[PDB]
RNA sequence: GAUAGCUGGUUGUCCAAGAUAGAAUCUUAGUUCAACUUUAAAUUUGCCCACAGAACCAAAUCCCCUUGUAAAUUUAACUGUUAGUCCAAAGAGGAACAGCUCUUUGGACACUAGGAAAAAACCUUGUAGAGAGAGUAAAAAAUUUAACACCCAUAGUAGGCCUAAAAGCAGCCACCAAUUAAGAAAGCGUUCAAGCUCAACACCAAAAAUCCCAAACAUAUAACUGAACUCCUCACACCCAAUUG
RNA sequence: UAGGGUUUACGACCUCGAUGUUGGAUCAGGACAUCCCGAUGGUGCAGCCGCUAUUAAAGGUUCGUUUGUUCAACGAUUAAAG
RNA sequence: AAAUAAGGCCUACUUCACAAAGCGCCUUCCCCCGUAAAUGAUAUCAUCUCAACUUAGAUACCCACACCCAAGAACAGGGUU
């Protein structure tokens, strides 16, 4: 079933081929060992983690602020340990789970600064000739967080 | 060197759930992270194509094979 | 979006009874477990009520089947008794 | 006049080809269904709205279980075009008194009693 | 230039609406789901004759509970505690 | 408008969708078969009889002769004892090759 | 300060329930009853219900146990609705026309949300808030019919009836058969015959008046984007005309 | 079988706490189902005078007698008084 | 040579006067798609091309205080030896 080379004999995209599984696993293990050695040597600098807190994925780095639109019932001035991280890295290397990462692999330290409220939000509804005029003011609660640092271990 | 639909599909086909805000933030302030993500997406796309073509037997994609839970 | 999730059985919506939401979000720095959330408790109560209703329906169906079998046996015994005398 | 649409008997008659296509079987059939509304009640007759209200499917995309009996069978068929039906097969035993807090529905109908949060 | 009668969705003449692939695939998947539901609705378990009174006790209990809750419809009680505490509006210090 | 009309009434959106989805889909031949694989007995008998009775047969290319010319030729051939013959070639070629007349 | 079935208006915040079969009327721009709706209360059955039951001159409908449910009857109040429009079917008159007039069954509009371009009536979807979150319902018009197998012509003759005449086509009959192998003639043209072909044999859909109207690409691997719909952290009484509580 | 809303109606959908009603005067915008100036095919085309079908709207489209009436009769013109 | 519509003028003719106007005088230039023809195949005939290729097939005005005016409602413009 030979097909002479023509404008439509073969697909336009390049027909690439993947390597063997043995060599692929070998290279994977080699790169994993290299990354473990680099982490043990302390070459990383200023780590960053994507913390999925309050149903929102924040691109956290270090010394950054976060404001949540709800209450957590925590006294201002207490250390908190966040989890559900799935994208840790820095330079020349990255780390991500499937989806979340191991607890012993990442450690996000955060604290509470204040627990304020949102600015006076105005609610209003109107219609045409229906005498519909509804008004209401809402002031949802708010909080503030500060990630002290993001530690990492050579657990691999 | 990729498209948004195929990229999103490949990212979803790897248990790496990431919203669009974080993706844009990384692409803006982390070009290497987005490059690695695009490389992983292209690898997943190629693996899925090879599987659909040969029905595996028995590689099942080194990057595929989702982690089961219970 | 990703409808492929249904093929593996890991919830079409990633925020559905999965490890990304059911798992506790934060925790104390000393390692203590944070108290459960109100949404988690609501989902747990809903699951408990669903399981209770399913068990009750199964028990009712079993009782109905047993009652039908007993009625059939009683009718057969009555017919056998009437056959005599 | 748009009357109450009825359904004949030839429709609900599973054939060997249908059984081979799906996973269900005639002998030892399931006992409960997984009702999940996938269509709104609006733009439909009033009797269908009443049936939906009686079945308890106000919030769409919500699981629900009902008896697999002729009465409930017809009640479901009445709105079949507005609900998703699937069997409730339990891999293990029914939820005992000890297996009531750690449970999960899971898609494809698979009520697990040992619901944990760890990888295999 | 395309002048047509008033209102394009009613009257003797209307703008011809055409179907696309999205609606076709939607109808196809809907018909597939409907056929699956039909197949699932073709295998009873009690055959009617076995459900002539297997849960009437539960229905009667629910009806009795509803009747008791309805008959309980009565105004609330009254206490002197509130009437006496209402006098605290003029609480004075030394 | 009334149910029946002289013109083609515009069908409803759902009606048109159902009519389009329920269209006819003929089969799809994977290969298509388009690219896949009496009197004659009397003629043969007469040709065999002629071959058996051809003590002195001739062949010409009479075509440019009119009807009157053919009649005159037949008259001339009737004057001196000799007959004419006109047979096809499709039925004569097989017998020609079979009679060892290469 | 007349009356007036009539025009106009009838003042702060928020929550909830809230769309009618018809009849009478010196009457259809107004009124009452009935029906719908609201409040407090006593009672128990309210709806889809299954065998069956329900006429001589098609979709259907009534009762209907188990079964889903929690709705229904009455008492005592009283204001508000009682001119409707569109869509699918039965129709009625009209032109098997009208954003044409009127009923029966269902939906929508008078109540927000996402689209079909600007749309009430079309498709999807409702319990009401925030977040710089995730997953979905409806959702993008397609399509160009016309050649053709185009090689090649003796005759018993002008057959007979009428036709002064049609012999092969003003009209009727049988339509044989010699040419080696095929029309008492299938068309064209002749007053009438004269001439030219054929049957067969030998390779053979668009047009109306201010100016057409979203740029625009047939060739990188089916899946994406897409709501006030579902979910994620908190607490929930905080999206109907008139009327009512 | 397709296009018309220019004639007669047909329906009353905002416009009766106002859209001032026909001709005739200046001004004309646009469409061709084109009267004429440009080009073709046929013809019961020996030529003009004629007829038919397609394109071309850049231009032209009279002077007067009557009835209030666009319309309605008549005298003379130019290739034409659409 | 005459008119139509447009661009100009008072020296002859008039209304008339230190002007303006016409009845008076000068000028006005580019093809328009509707057809008829070489050469050959699908269709070795023939054949104009919704097959390949050839026939009737932009020129013009322009872009350095104060007095009078053929320039002008003001503004603005031209001259002021
Ligand atoms: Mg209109
Ligand atoms: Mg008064
Ligand atoms: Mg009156
Ligand atoms: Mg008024
Ligand atoms: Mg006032
Ligand atoms: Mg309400
Ligand atoms: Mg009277
Ligand atoms: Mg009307
Ligand atoms: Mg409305
Ligand atoms: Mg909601
Ligand atoms: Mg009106
Ligand atoms: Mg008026
Ligand atoms: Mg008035
Ligand atoms: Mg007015
Ligand atoms: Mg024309």
């Amino acid at each position: 079933g030979y097909v002479p080379k023509t404008s439509l004999s073969s697909p336009p995209w390049p027909e690439v081929v993947l390597p063997d599984p043995v060599e692929e696993t070998r290279h994977h293990a080699e790169v994993v060992k290299k990354v473990n050695e680099m982490i043990v040597t302390g070459q990383y600098g200023r780590l960053f983690a994507v913390v999925h807190f309050a149903s929102r994925q924040w691109k956290v780095t270090s010394e950054d602020l976060i404001l949540i639109g709800n209450e957590l019932d925590l006294a201002c001035g207490e250390r908190i340990r966040l989890e559900k991280v799935l994208l840790v890295g820095a330079d020349n290397f990255t780390l991500l789970g499937k989806p979340l990462l191991g607890k012993d692999l990442v450690r996000v330290e955060a604290t509470v600064i204040e627990k304020t409220e949102s600015w006076p939000r105005i609610i209003m509804r109107f219609r045409k000739r229906k005498n519909f005029k509804k008004k209401r003011i809402v002031t949802t609660p708010q909080t503030v967080l500060r990630i002290n640092s993001i530690e990492i271990a050579p657990c691999l | 060197g990729l498209k948004y639909p195929a990229l999103i599909g490949n990212l979803v086909k790897c248990q790496v759930e990431l919203n669009r805000k974080v993706l844009a933030d990384l692409a803006i302030y982390e070009p290497k992270t987005f490059k690695s993500l695009a490389a992983l997406a292209s690898r997943r796309r190629h693996e899925g194509f090879a599987a659909a073509l040969g029905d595996g037997k028995e590689p099942e994609g080194i990057f595929s094979r989702v982690v089961q839970y219970h | 979006g990703g409808q492929w999730r249904l093929q593996q059985g890991l919830a079409a919506n990633p925020s559905g009874y999965g490890p990304l939401t059911e798992l506790p979000d934060w925790s104390y720095a000393d390692g203590r477990p944070a108290p459960p959330m109100k949404g988690q408790l609501r989902r747990k109560a809903e699951r408990e009520t669903f399981a209770r209703r399913v068990v009750l329906l199964s028990q009712e169906m079993d009782a109905g089947l047993q009652a039908w079998q007993l009625r059939q046996q009683k009718l057969q015994e009555e017919q056998r008794k009437q056959e005599n005398a | 006049k748009f009357t109450r649409s009825r359904i004949p008997e030839k429709v609900f008659q599973a054939s060997p080809e249908d059984h081979e296509k799906y996973g269900g079987d005639p002998q030892n059939p399931h006992k409960l269904h997984i009702v999940t509304r996938i269509k709104s009640t609006r733009r439909r007759p009033y009797w269908e709205k009443d049936i939906i209200k009686m079945l308890g499917l106000e919030k769409a995309h919500t699981p629900q279980v009902h008896k697999n009996i002729p009465s409930v069978n017809a009640k479901l068929k009445v709105v079949k075009h507005l609900i998703r039906i699937k069997p409730l097969k339990l891999p293990q035993g029914l939820p005992a008194e000890e297996n009531m807090s750690n449970t999960c529905l899971k898609s494809t109908g698979e009520l697990v009693v040992q619901w944990h949060l760890k990888p295999v | 230039r395309g002048r047509i009668p008033g209102r394009q969705w009613i009257g003797k003449h209307r703008r011809p609406r055409f179907v696309s692939l999205r609606a076709k695939q939607n109808m196809i998947r809907r018909l597939e789901i409907e056929a699956e539901n039909h197949y699932w609705l073709s295998m009873p378990y009690m055959t009617r004759e076995q459900e002539r009174g297997h849960a009437a006790v539960r229905r009667r209990e629910a009806f009795e509970a509803i009747k008791a809750a309805a008959t309980s419809k009565f105004p609330p009680h009254r206490f002197i505690a509130d009437q006496l505490d209402h006098l605290n509006v003029t609480k004075k210090w030394s | 408008s009334k149910a029946v009309t002289r013109h083609r009434r515009v069908m409803h959106f759902q009606r048109q969708k159902l009519m389009a989805v329920t269209e006819y889909i003929p089969p799809k031949p994977a290969i298509h078969p388009s690219c896949l694989p009496g009197l004659i007995r009397l003629l043969r008998r007469e040709i065999a009889a002629v071959f058996q009775d051809n003590r002195m047969i001739a062949v010409c290319q009479n075509v440019a002769l009119s009807a009157e010319d053919k009649l005159l030729m037949r008259h001339q051939l009737r004057k001196h004892k000799i007959l004419m013959k006109v047979f096809p070639n499709q039925v004569l070629k097989p017998f020609l090759e079979d009679s060892k007349y290469q």
